[PDB]
């Protein structure tokens, strides 16, 4: 079983820069035919894979020049040698010279921007939730950048993480950015136990946590 | 499918002829990527060459285009126009084969 | 307008069977080879095999050959791709690609005995920033449900710029998901903003207006 070994498995570069990827396989995928089948594809966010190169180093109809694939036998190279925002996502090889094609692990692309403070919003438990003896504090951390992040909530002054969940978004297509999604779930009990809560963030965009809350006595 | 269809043994790639020198050099420069065999049915099931042909022709092609995308391809109008024209050559020869070994 | 269209999500218990379709068009279907991926949770993609579109003759990868079959409807223009005596090691999403350049939305199979919960759906109001930027963000939390997927929009469609639906989370044998849209602060409360949610697994289709 032919194995795609796909490095980096990230890369991050800014408009106009080259990336390279590269993918090796463990065995040489000249097939029986006299071809070499090497794919490069792409993933966008929320899209499903779309082909940019087959055959080493053919252009699917649509595909810049910008992009260029090499290579021969067993070590393979997808080449960008202007990047731009669009290009961002998820790239991949696909081997279909020998029996079972084989995918290789992916380079997720991030594409640099200039930096962007989190935008941050904290939401109480809704009323529908709080009749049934559950109550779930909602936090949202909206387009920042860079990606690294801290998200830590407090219940009355002391820092809690029972009951939290994260969630994060990859890079944006259309602002380059990040969200994430953190939500403090705990019974309706214990939310009427303390007042204040609060979501806290910690982002290079700021000294000081970027703080947000609220008073249960909705003071 | 492909019931009763034999598969023939390999033979050179006719050299075509394009005066434009460039589709000239993309044929060159492409057959790699085309059919170098050719499927048929005993020649003894067709009345003339025409039929052999022409059932030849689409078999092969649509094998070929199938069996290559599986692994990653793309055929062009230009690729499929070549493509037609080099296997027909491919099948008549196939044909006069079948028609020497009675 | 070259697309392949599969049908939607399943749920199924361990033992029974499933025929997950791919409806094609846009071009001559008998032209092209079909490839069938599967995509664990989290995991790389994994090639389970061919279909030859010309022939109807199906081929395996070898931990494929077992309980998968591979079928046609040339004259629709459909392939199929059915998983018997199902198991859990089954659930993932998977794909029909046409070759190796176009790919189907992909279909969510998941294989446990665990019984389908419905989704909770609260709205998420401010208590916060008014219009200290005239940018006003809402919530919609969907909660509690099972299993894997569950569909999100706001207003039917009609409103997703500036959107964020994130990805899923397992609670403990349920998934919690929320989404946030920021509009003007003019916009609302003036005009109404509603979620709209869709648990296939159990047959549930809610709408929550969000209210100050």
């Amino acid at each position: 079983d032919v194995v795609m070994s796909q490095t980096p498995l990230t890369l991050s570069v800014t408009i106009g820069q080259p990336a390279s990827i590269s993918c090796k396989s463990s065995q040489s995928l000249l097939d029986s035919d006299g071809k070499t089948y090497l794919n490069w594809l792409l993933q966008r966010p929320g899209q499903s894979p779309k082909r940019l190169i087959y055959l080493v180093s053919r252009l699917d109809s649509g595909v810049p020049d910008r992009f260029t694939g090499s290579g021969s036998g067993t070590d393979f190279t997808l080449k960008i040698s202007r990047v731009e925002a669009e290009d961002l996502g998820i790239y991949f090889c696909w081997q279909g010279s020998h029996f079972p094609q084989t995918f290789g692990g992916g380079t997720k692309l991030e594409i640099k921007r200039a930096d962007a403070a989190p935008t941050v919003s904290i939401f109480p438990p809704s009323s529908e939730q709080l009749t049934s003896g559950g109550a779930s504090v909602v936090c949202f951390l909206n387009n920042f950048y860079p990606k690294d992040i801290n998200v830590k909530w407090k219940i009355d002054g002391s820092e809690r993480q029972n009951g939290v969940l994260n969630s994060w978004t990859d890079q944006d297509s259309k602002d380059s950015t990040y969200s994430m999604s953190s939500t403090l779930t705990l019974t309706k009990d214990e939310y009427e136990r303390h007042n204040s809560y609060t979501c806290e963030a910690t982002h290079k965009t700021s000294t000081s946590p970027i703080v947000k809350s609220f008073n249960r006595n909705e003071c | 499918g492909l019931g009763g269809y034999m598969l023939g043994s390999v033979m050179s790639r006719p050299l075509i002829h394009f005066g434009n020198d460039y589709e000239d050099r993309y044929y060159r420069e492409n057959m790699y990527r085309y059919p170098n065999q050719v499927y048929y049915r005993p020649v003894d099931q067709y009345s003339n060459q025409n039929n052999f042909v022409h059932d030849c022709v689409n078999i092969t092609v649509k094998q070929h285009t199938v069996t290559t995308t599986t692994k990653g391809e793309n055929f062009t109008e230009t690729d499929i126009k070549i493509m037609e024209r080099v296997v027909e050559q491919m099948c008549i020869t196939q044909y006069q084969r079948e028609s020497q070994a009675y | 307008q070259i697309q392949l269209v599969q049908s939607g999500p399943e749920l199924k218990k361990p033992g029974e069977t499933v025929k997950i379709s791919c409806k094609a068009s846009g071009y001559t279907f008998t032209n092209y080879g079909m490839n069938l991926v599967k995509q664990a949770p989290g995991k790389g993609f994994e090639w389970m095999g061919w279909i030859n579109t010309f022939t109807g003759e199906p081929t395996y990868a070898d931990d494929f050959k077992g309980r998968f079959v591979f079928s046609l409807d040339t004259s629709a223009s459909t392939a199929y791709l059915q998983i018997n005596n199902l198991k859990n090691e089954d659930t993932a999403t998977y794909f029909f690609t046409r070759g190796t350049d176009y790919w189907g939305q992909g279909t969510t199979l998941t294989v446990s005995s665990a019984k389908t919960t419905a989704p909770s759906v609260y709205p998420l109001a401010p208590v916060c920033g008014d219009t200290t930027g005239s940018s006003v963000t809402l919530g919609c939390l969907v909660k509690g449900y099972f299993p894997e997927p569950v569909t999100l929009t706001w207003n039917s469609g009609s409103l997703s710029s500036g959107v964020h639906t994130f990805p899923a989370v397992l609670q403990s044998d349920l998934y919690t998901l929320s989404s946030s849209v920021t509009v003007t602060s003019s916009t609302w409360p003036s005009q109404s903003i509603t979620c709209n949610v869709a648990h296939p697994a159990s047959s549930t289709k809610v709408d929550k207006k969000i209210e100050p």
